[PDB]
């Protein structure tokens, strides 16, 4: 997250940390939806251009976690996974179209007050919120600025970041960059002439862009992390996999297994 | 720069 | 019925709010 702030205790409950075992590393974001099933951005496992596609094994998720480094004793909860899902239709050639992925956990995890899953929006609740102008919350633990001096500069955060950002006109989103764009996706940020800033940056894909209704007071995951053309430069937005066009693989595959 | 966690997760 | 979510233990559950959220719900009445 570039130009956010540090998270309070707590308030990104269903934010999971995937993380490879060898080396260990800080591989992607994700998002607790029920207490076995784990929501992240496909490009996070599987993109062959780059040789990388990663197996059950090779992964663990850690949810609960507020500190990048630490292991939280008393309150992060580390699982294995059972099973990889990916979009069938997800396109790593031209666009990343369709950037989805459920992640199966091998044991159920107890909520507590770390751990809480987020909602899934229906279609009322998906008609009324995304609307251009309109602002949701982006949190993870990926890079502080696109670039930095070496071993000088900083770099990765020490604990969770959390920045807010309006969703954007299609054809604003359309005009900023030369790949093409599908339904399947969204793009938030500000606009050049508005004086603030903030992007999600390498580390925090697959993590949840989620929004508020003031009707019920819950959180509603509205969009995954899924890319950009560096991290906040001007005249560029980052872009989201509409989770709410992609529900109907989602349910498929909860029902299926 | 991690803290190590539990060796039984990543044998 | 349908699985409790989205609703935080530390905040929504304890009517605290978090230091930015009021600027999310600001946006949907501008
Ligand atoms: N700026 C935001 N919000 N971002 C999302 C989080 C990571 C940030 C840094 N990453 C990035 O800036 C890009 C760099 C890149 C750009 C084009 C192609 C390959 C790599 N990686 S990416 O994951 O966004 C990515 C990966 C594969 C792709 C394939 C086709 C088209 C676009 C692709 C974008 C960008
Ligand atoms: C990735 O690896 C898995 C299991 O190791 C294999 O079954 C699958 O075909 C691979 N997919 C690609 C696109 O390389």
């Amino acid at each position: 997250i570039v130009e956010g702030s540090d998270a309070e205790i707590g308030m990104s409950p269903w934010q999971v940390m995937l993380f490879r075992k060898s080396p260990q590393e800080l591989l992607c974001g994700a998002s607790l939806i029920s207490d076995r099933w784990v929501l992240t951005a496909a490009h996070c496992l599987l993109y062959p251009p780059w040789d990388k596609n990663f197996t059950e094994n090779d992964l663990l998720v850690r949810i609960g976690k507020h500190s990048r480094t630490r292991y939280e004793r008393n309150i992060e909860k580390i699982s294995m996974l059972e099973k990889i899902y990916i979009h069938p239709r997800y396109n790593w050639r031209e666009n990343l179209d369709r950037d989805i992925a459920l992640m199966k956990l091998k044991k159920p995890v107890a909520f507590s007050d770390y751990i809480h899953p987020v909602c899934l929006p229906d279609r009322e609740t998906a008609a009324s919120l995304l609307q251009a102008g309109y602002k949701g919350r982006v949190t993870g633990w990926g890079n502080l600025k696109e670039t930095w001096t070496a071993n000088v500069g900083k770099g990765q955060p020490s604990v969770l970041q959390v920045v807010n950002l309006p969703i954007v006109e299609r054809p604003v989103c359309k005009d900023s960059t030369r790949i093409r764009i599908t339904d399947n996706m969204f793009c938030a940020g500000y606009k050049p002439d508005e004086g603030k800033r903030g992007d999600a940056c390498e580390g925090d894909s697959g993590g949840p862009f989620v929004m508020k209704s003031p009707f019920n007071n819950r959180w509603y995951q509205m969009g995954i992390v899924s890319w950009g053309e560096g991290c906040d430069r001007d005249g560029k937005y980052g872009f989201y996999t509409h989770v709410f066009r992609l529900k109907k693989w989602i349910q498929k595959v909860i029902d299926q297994f | 720069d991690f803290e190590e966690i539990p060796e039984e997760y990543l044998q | 019925g349908e699985a409790d979510c989205g609703l935080r233990p530390l905040f929504e559950k304890k009517s605290l709010e978090d230091k930015t959220e009021r600027e999310l719900l600001e946006s949907y009445i501008d």
